[PDB]
């Protein structure tokens, strides 16, 4: 059983965002360089205004998909229990840390 | 297919099939390419991949071979590549496997029917190995063409039954297989160590007690240490098993009766087993009396703990 | 970094970034995400350099059987068996080194074999178990991964030969484990009498009736003695029979030389 390592977590996310990619290239398909300077050692990278602007708003939108998944996770555990006596949300808070303890 | 079959012949039926079942160059990489595929790449390519086209196929071959083939004849060579090229393709379904080798146990290819049970068993999970096992071990211990030597029928059954037993199934015809043979080829009473395997695997009642009948034929020197191994709901019919051991070959029984109806609730059963001890002597009412008269005091006991 | 430029479809960054990470040797996430990578660019060629530089970094069986899975993906096979060749010969080369253990290299002798199984040469599967028994002694896992390739492939002439060596180690294994089981003995010394006829044959006869005191014990002598008959035998008889008389003596002196060796084994 067990959690995931850092390490695994970071190549199933990895690929989740291959497979996402991927899928953004299918989509695309059925819907239709490097110089280096001279006086300093900067360089400079060609690219399209695409794919910059669509990784900036695949960026926010994944943002946008957990904040909200988690605060619809906020609203479901704020409802779901009502058994023990509390005094405000970060007891209850608290005292879920202490039944997943268990 | 089937249209053809009738109006032209199976040769012709076979023919237009044929164009069907080409295997390019590489499954591997056509089916997953056509999976990953989002509708655009043809079935037409991973056209040898369905079960169905195949069965029916081989449905045709297998009807149109002659029932003495013995393989010189094209057809009993061209049923077999297309057999092994389903298994090859790993689109095998186990009744399927076994169509195969019943297939060639008719054509006298029996000593190649056992390469067939060996190819599949790997690639399938037990649950299904067991009815392909009881198959394969029948025909090396009943067929009449299989001459495999004594040491090669133990290999098979303790490669399957060490193996089969491993992931976990009751097993109980083939170590009755492995139990029964042995008298018909080898003749000796090892049976029992055999069969003692059975009843303590790491049903099973039902597999230790007709056996702990088999060695009171043979000599009572190995029935009364099964009698001291079996008592070690369940429980209390071991104990029941113990007492009909010492009544075949007393006091040993009685207080196997004590044992038992403290191995576990009820014991009634036990007072059967005592009585029954009690009644096939052919001595005094007295010791059956206060037989009963201890098992009362021991529930009045429990009674006092509840 | 790596999905960024994915995303910038910039293919030579990733290719380059790729080629530091597995300079600085970081672990079989990195490798297996970089030769996944080449098969989404199709560099057919590249991934199989990466292979040639993976189990270098990492030497053990599943990178080089991951190696043999990409090219049995691909059904070429001159590549497949040039890599079946190098797998097999490196671990003969650095034989030495110990850093592959006897169940790692069964996994190589039988993939090799059952490649070549599907590749309809028999005589290469064959003969490569006899190089590898033979390389290593050691490793039963080998041996006993041979016997299967002969079940499912093999005439039965050479499974019998091969069957009844596993045979006889496991029947040895147990007869040195357990002390007096003597239903064993009466098929390990048939085991010997059956197929292995030859001087083993005559000495475990010797080195069972050293085991036999038991009725369950004394009538295995029996059968070695019978087993000595059919094939001296008054000697050994003697000797046995020395367990104890007085009327055996004189059962002996009337009929010894008077009628035979059967009637002296009577007497026994």
């Amino acid at each position: 059983r067990g959690g995931i390592s850092y390490d695994q977590l970071a190549k199933l996310s990895y690929e989740k965002t291959l497979r996402n990619l991927a899928t953004q290239t299918q989509n695309s398909s059925k819907q239709d360089k490097v110089q280096k300077d001279t006086k300093t050692g900067k360089i400079t990278i060609a690219d399209d205004d695409k794919l910059v602007n669509k990784l900036a708003v695949s960026l926010q939108s994944e943002s946008k998909k957990r904040y909200e998944a988690r605060k619809r996770q906020m609203q479901n555990a704020k409802t779901l229990y009502g058994v023990e006596s509390f005094i405000n949300d970060k007891n209850k808070q608290f005292n879920e840390k202490l039944s997943r303890e268990s | 297919a089937d249209r053809e079959l009738d109006k032209e012949g199976v040769e012709r039926a076979f023919s237009i099939l044929e164009d069907a079942l080409h295997v390019p160059t590489n499954p591997e990489i056509l089916l997953e390419k056509y999976k990953n595929g989002h509708r655009k790449i043809p079935a037409q390519t991973v056209l040898f991949n369905s079960l169905r086209i195949w069965s029916k196929y081989i449905d045709y071959l297998e009807a149109y071979c002659p029932k003495d083939a013995n393989s010189s004849d094209k057809i009993f060579n061209k049923t077999k590549m297309a057999y092994n090229t389903v298994i090859d393709l790993r689109l095998i379904t186990p009744a399927m496997a076994e169509n195969f080798a019943l297939f060639l146990q008719n054509h006298y290819e029996v000593m190649e029917s056992f390469q067939v049970y060996e190819k599949t068993i790997p690639l399938f999970p037990p649950e299904i190995q067991y009815e392909l096992w009881i198959e394969y071990l029948e025909v090396a211990t009943s067929h009449q063409l299989s001459s495999l030597s004594p040491e090669h029928i133990r290999f098979l059954f303790e490669k399957a039954l060490k193996n089969l037993c491993s992931n976990g199934i009751d097993c109980k015809t083939i170590f009755i297989a492995y139990s029964v043979f042995e008298e018909r080829i080898s003749g000796l009473i090892s049976k029992s160590i055999e069969i003692l395997r059975r009843g303590a695997v790491i049903r099973l009642q039902l597999w230790r007690m007709c056996i702990s009948k088999a060695e009171s034929t043979l000599g009572p020197s190995v029935t009364r240490e099964l009698y001291q191994e079996c008592i070690q709901k369940a429980v209390e019919f071991v104990i029941k098993f113990s007492d009909f051991e010492s009544s075949i070959g007393a006091r040993e029984i009685l207080a196997y009766g004590a044992k038992l109806l403290p191995p576990s609730n009820t014991e009634l059963w036990d007072s059967f087993e005592i009585f029954e001890l009690k009644h096939g002597d052919k001595t005094y009412k007295d010791m059956l009396k206060m037989k009963k008269v201890l098992e009362s005091n021991m529930l009045i006991d429990s009674a006092s703990v509840s | 970094y790596l999905i960024v430029e994915e995303s910038l479809n910039n293919v030579e960054i990733v290719r380059s970034l790729y080629t530091k990470w597995c300079s600085l040797e970081p672990g079989v996430n990195a490798w297996n995400s970089f030769v996944d990578f080449e098969i989404r660019q199709k560099n057919w060629n590249g991934v199989r350099e990466i292979y040639s530089k993976y189990v270098m970094a990492h030497p053990q069986m599943q990178t080089w059987l991951k190696w043999v899975r990409f090219e049995n993906r691909h059904g070429n096979t001159e590549f497949t068996r040039s890599v079946y060749s190098l797998a097999i010969d490196t671990v003969a080369n650095l034989q030495n080194l110990q850093i592959w253990s006897d169940m790692e290299v069964a996994k190589l002798v039988n993939s090799f074999a059952h490649w070549e199984a599907a590749q309809q040469e028999y005589e290469r599967s064959s003969a490569l178990y006899q190089i590898a028994i033979e390389k290593w002694p050691s490793n039963q896992l080998l041996k006993a991964g041979l016997l299967d390739f002969e079940k499912q492939f093999g005439d039965i002439n050479s499974i019998e030969e091969t069957i009844s060596y596993k045979r006889k180690m496991e029947y040895e294994t147990i007869l040195s484990n357990n002390a007096y089981d003597y239903d064993t003995w009466w098929l390990y010394l048939d085991l010997i009498s059956e197929s292995f006829p030859k001087q083993i044959m005559q000495t475990f006869e010797k080195a069972i009736v050293d085991s036999r005191k038991e009725l369950s014990k004394n009538v295995q002598w029996k059968r070695y003695i019978y087993l000595w008959m059919r094939y001296v035998e008054l000697e050994l008889e003697n000797s046995l029979l020395e367990e104890e008389f007085q009327r055996l003596i004189d059962d002996i002196i009337p009929h010894k030389h008077f009628t035979k060796i059967w009637l002296m084994y009577a007497k026994f």
